[PDB]
RNA sequence: AUUUAUUGAAGACUAACUACUGCGAAAGCAUUUGCCAAGGACGUUUUCAUUAAUCAAGAACGAAAGUUAGGGGAUCGAAGAUGAUCAGAUACCGUCGUAGUCUUAACCAUAAACUAUGCCGACUAGGGAUCGGGUGGUGUUUUUUUAAUGACCCACUCGGCACCUUACGAGAAAUCAAAGUCUUUGGGUUCUGGGGGGAGUAUGGUCGCAAGGCUGAAACUUAAAGGAAUUGACGGAAGGG
């Protein structure tokens, strides 16, 4: 294409873009506020973990980590942020 | 581009714009700085440390938390390790590969290997003994090097 | 300094008995006058006192073996493969 | 070549057949085509004794011919002989085997094979070398040309099919392993079994070989031919 | 000048390939390079195929067939017609008819 | 890793080495675990048996031999025995 | 009911077999081969000469007393050619059209995983 | 003739050299 | 004998699946299971902070063949023996067959070792397929109809092995997503070539047990060799008449 406004491009464009070609790079994950049942104690937890975090209760387990993501065990109310 | 193989990946970090963090995080830079010297304390290195505040507090990452990072942290509350963390791990894996070796002598891919994480071993010392972090007559020889791993 | 190239412990024999004859007995020769690690105690002290009989003068122990290595292969195939029919028959 | 022979005795006809009496084999108690064949044998003279120089023999017979279907057409039995009793002879497994066309057939690329094998006992004394041949499968709504499996999945199908095998013949007599192999209900298992790993079609079992037997137990043969 | 930009065979990131033989002249040709086709072929020829169906002890018979691959080497597929040269436009037809 | 809590009361906590202090310490109760080589004299090896016996002690066996348990513990000879009198910082007693 | 034999053709390139045998295979009967029925070194692979040695042993067999027969074919195979010759076609076409009766046509040719090695050098037959 | 050839042709030659001039030597 | 049937032993090999598919620095790597360490890509709001690129000297690995000593030694088979075919045939073709082919310890250091295309970085036409990781879609299918997971479908992405079409651009042309961004000549670095032969020969070092490898001329001779295409002629090359 000949022309394109690259100094102010869609919204859909830089989030179909890899994290490291947007105009300035900015990461794509995130972080949550999470609580397993029983004791509150609102725990945030980012998004690409590596690892299997607990509350200070006990052996609680929220999010079982993965190559990217971490998923999240069954029982958890969790919410973004 | 990736010394040691011809690979370009980039899966590599980004870091975001807000240099001020992040919002709704408004717990003390004390606080952090106690739980870093507490994970230090029961002997975790400075990136498993960030890896641990990060995924379970609230911390994007401690220089925009705190005013600084976490090897000067460290290195100003008594934590400072003998050598650097990365150079450590090289000196594991070296140690690790030459036992491999010295009980599996036909393993020519591992001596190749050896080789490489050598290299690499000898040129982060270099730069660290012309960067003063280490003297000059630092060097790695074998036997000493499995006895500094601890 | 270093003194010879290539005769090593074969230079008292001089100039007889032909070079590859000097160069085997220099492999062997090597071997059965080193020290080795005694599994008993983990130290150097283990040297040849006569064909096979290879003692460690440190825990004062002799084990039977090669007559110019401690551990020759063959044996050592044996020790694996008695070890995995002795595993067996029990099992 | 009628002609050709440089010599026919470098050393310096009566019909076998009428020298030659007829026998009929049966099955076992597994197959209901009990009567499958004759056979021949010299004439039992004192000096031979025909019973032994027949007892060493095995047949391979078709399951279709032992079981009246057509189905069961592509895999093969062979039984060997084990008893004589009077002119109505008997046998015994020895092995199943598929035919080589079969075989043949369902290989074919841009598909995944996988094979596995077991060298286990059975509760009856005897010691069995059982394989397994699975494939992968395009799914219906795939689009994909090829349905190559990823090697991970393959070990981890390999391991449940190998369980599998050996939980069912450890506990199943040889007897018993004959008839649960007519129905193939380890098939089925299989396919429960590995449904969350892969489609895996053509799941059928293979061969089977007896590697070492136990003593004859003519008691437990001649039951089988109740 | 280069033929070919596949140079005659197929290998991309490989530099080796296991030979294989072939089965006119039995030369040890690599595997990607050979004139392998399939033989799927009625064991009666399909001349037979009425005398073996009324001659069989049981009808609505299957029929099975002999199933073989075949690794042909350059030469002996070129002389037994299996393929044959073509013109400088149309070497490129990576597909049969 | 074992050898990584090793480390860290090599690091934080104290210890004692070699076949000799270790029953003093064993005798006097002080002692929370020992770690045995496994190249070692049987006798000896049943002897701090019985005496962990004795002081209702913990044992573990080390997968080398006293050349490598003292690589683990971060010194240059061989240690056949090694009693840990408190830890403070770790997770030894209370893991494994 | 019916008396059963097997069928055993082998129709290697230069000459094509044929024999019949028991269920079992031990009890052996009337072999035959295409070099018996012709004088040429040629013609030992002569679909013609399969043909006449497939109907001597139908003969043979129905005067010993068989009614049908389960199909074995067979070619070479092995290190070499693992196709079969032409004779095999024709023996069994002969056997058939002689009335015999026919079951359980099968190959049973030597398919190996992993042979040794295949004759005629590197550079092949060069013929 | 042949390339592959004219090196076997050189080195049998050159070996032949070799040894003659050992002989003197 | 050939053949068929039941076993046995020995060694090698890893068909079919097997592909414009994967991994490895290259040579190379295909049955299963267990152990040993290694590695790429991806994901990362982790950590250190310019540690980096390319490299004379120098080291590691390096198909096959070959060497040294043990084992092993079935197929195949340099040498060698015989059958022939031939004018001759110690060449093709056939039947034997030693060295070898496998392995252990140590050497050799070459290959059309080729993608005949150095390595690092950037920018530039489209399109689809595919391998590995990741993200999203009450998507489909799967167990207990329906949770997960898994396997597919769709969309996107990063990194790969490559491909299809153009030809803006390049080239002597074949051709090429680089062999482009070069008379509008400059991103960084290394190695090599200067008409053909003689000649990778001689000699001298140097490495190797040897075979041989690395460096490596001169005299003398000659006006051409050589690259890519065009048209003809020819072919024991094909298709048609």
């Amino acid at each position: 294409v000949l022309v394109q406004d690259l100094l102010h491009p869609t919204a859909a464009s830089e989030a179909r873009k890899h994290k490291l070609k947007t105009l300035v790079q900015g990461p794509r994950s995130y972080f949550l506020d999470v609580k397993c049942p029983g004791c509150l104690n609102i725990t945030t937890v980012f998004s690409h973990a590596q690892t299997a975090v607990t509350c200070e209760s006990c052996s609680t387990i929220l999010c079982t980590p993965t190559g990217g993501k971490a998923k999240l065990s069954e029982g958890t109310s969790f919410r973004r942020k | 581009g990736r010394m040691h193989s011809a690979g370009k990946g980039i899966s590599s970090s980004a870091i975001p714009y807000s240099r001020n963090a992040p919002a709704w995080f408004k717990l003390s830079s004390e606080s952090v700085i106690e739980q870093i010297v507490k994970y230090a304390r029961k002997g975790l290195t400075p990136s498993q440390i960030g890896v641990l505040l990060r995924d379970a507090h609230g911390v994007t990452q401690a220089r925009v938390i705190t005013g600084n990072k976490i090897m000067r942290i460290l290195k100003s509350n008594g934590l400072a390790p003998e050598i650097p963390e990365d150079l450590y791990y090289l000196i594991k894996k070296a140690v690790s590969v030459r036992k491999h070796l010295e009980r599996n002598r036909k393993d020519k891919d591992a001596k190749f290997r050896l080789i490489l994480i050598e290299s690499r071993i000898h040129r982060l010392a270099r730069y660290y003994r012309t960067v003063a972090v280490l003297p000059p007559n630092w060097k790695y020889e074998s036997a000493t090097a499995s006895a500094l791993v601890n | 300094a270093k003194r010879t190239k290539k005769v090593g412990i074969t230079g008292k024999y001089g100039v007889r008995y032909g070079s590859s004859l000097r160069r085997q007995v220099k492999k062997l020769e090597i071997q059965q006058h080193a020290r080795y690690d005694c599994s008993f105690c983990g130290k150097k002290t283990v040297k040849r006192g006569a064909a096979g009989i290879w003692t460690c003068s440190c825990c004062k122990k002799t084990v039977a073996g090669g007559a110019y290595t401690v551990s020759t292969a063959a044996a050592a195939t044996v020790r694996s493969t008695i070890r995995r029919l002795r595993e067996m028959v029990e099992a | 070549a009628v002609g050709k022979n440089k010599r026919l005795s470098k050393g310096k006809v009566v019909d076998p057949f009428t020298r030659k009496e007829w026998f009929d084999i049966k099955a076992p108690s597994t197959f209901e085509n009990r009567n499958v064949g004759k056979t021949l044998v010299n004439k039992s003279t004192g000096l031979k004794s025909a019973s032994d120089a027949l007892k060493g023999r095995v047949v391979e017979v078709c399951l279709a011919d032992l079981q009246g279907s057509e189905d069961h057409s592509f895999r093969k039995i062979k039984l060997r002989v084990d008893e004589v009793q009077g002119k109505n002879l008997l046998t015994n497994f020895h092995g199943m085997d598929f035919t080589t066309d079969k075989l043949r057939s369902m290989v074919r690329k841009w598909q995944t094979l996988i094979e596995a094998n077991v060298t286990v006992k059975t509760s009856d004394d005897y010691v069995l070398r059982i394989f397994a041949i699975a494939f992968t499968r395009k799914q219906a709504n795939q689009v994909k040309r090829h349905s190559y499996a990823q090697s991970s999945h393959i070990r981890a199908i390999r391991k449940v099919i190998s369980e599998i095998l050996t939980k069912e013949v450890q506990g199943s007599t040889l007897a018993q392993l004959t008839s649960k192999l007519i129905p193939e209900v380890i098939n089925k298992e299989i396919e429960n079994a590995t449904k969350d790993i892969f489609p895996l079609q053509n799941i059928h079992v293979r061969k089977v070989k007896l590697l070492k037997q136990p003593k004859f137990d003519v008691g437990a043969l001649m039951a089988l031919h109740g | 000048p280069k033929k070919r930009a596949s140079n005659g065979r197929n290998k991309k990131g490989r530099g080796h390939v296991k030979p294989v033989r072939c089965v006119n002249c039995s030369k040890s040709i690599p595997k990607d390079k050979a004139i392998k086709r399939m033989a799927i072929r009625n064991i009666v020829e399909a001349a037979a195929v009425r005398d073996l169906s009324e001659a069989s002890v049981y009808p609505e018979y299957a029929l099975p067939k002999t199933y073989n691959k075949l690794h042909y080497c350059v030469s002996c597929a070129i002389h037994a017609r299996i393929v044959r040269v073509r013109s400088r436009e149309d070497r490129k037809n990576r597909a049969p008819p | 890793s074992i050898n990584q809590k090793l480390a860290l009361v090599i690091k934080s906590g104290k210890y004692t080495l070699g076949y000799k202090s270790t029953v003093k310490s064993l005798r006097q109760g002080k002692s929370k675990l020992i770690i045995i080589a496994a190249n070692t004299p049987v006798l000896r090896k049943s002897e701090l048996e019985y005496y962990a016996m004795l002081s209702k002690t913990k044992v573990y066996y080390f997968q080398g031999g006293n050349n490598e348990l003292g690589t683990a513990v971060g010194k240059l000879f061989r240690v056949g025995v090694v009693s840990i009198l408190e830890a403070g910082d770790s997770d030894i007693l209370t893991t494994l | 009911s019916q008396v059963f034999g097997v069928a055993r053709i082998y129709a290697s390139f230069n000459d094509t077999f044929v024999h019949v045998t028991d269920l079992s295979g031990k009890e052996t009967i009337a072999r035959v081969t295409g070099g018996m029925k012709v004088k040429a070194d040629r013609d030992e692979s002569s679909p013609y000469a399969a043909m006449l040695a497939a109907q001597d042993v139908a003969a043979k067999c129905k005067e010993v007393g068989i009614t049908a027969v389960h199909v074995k074919i067979r070619a070479t195979g092995g290190t070499r050619t693992k196709t079969p010759g032409p004779g095999g076609q024709a023996a069994l076409r002969a056997l058939a059209r002689s009335g015999l009766r026919i079951g359980r046509i099968e190959d049973v040719t030597p398919v190996p995983s992993d042979s040794t090695r295949k004759k005629g050098g590197r550079r092949g037959r060069r013929l | 003739m042949r390339a592959k050839w004219r090196k076997k042709r050189t080195r049998r030659l050159k070996r032949k050299r070799r040894k003659v001039r050992a002989r003197s030597k």
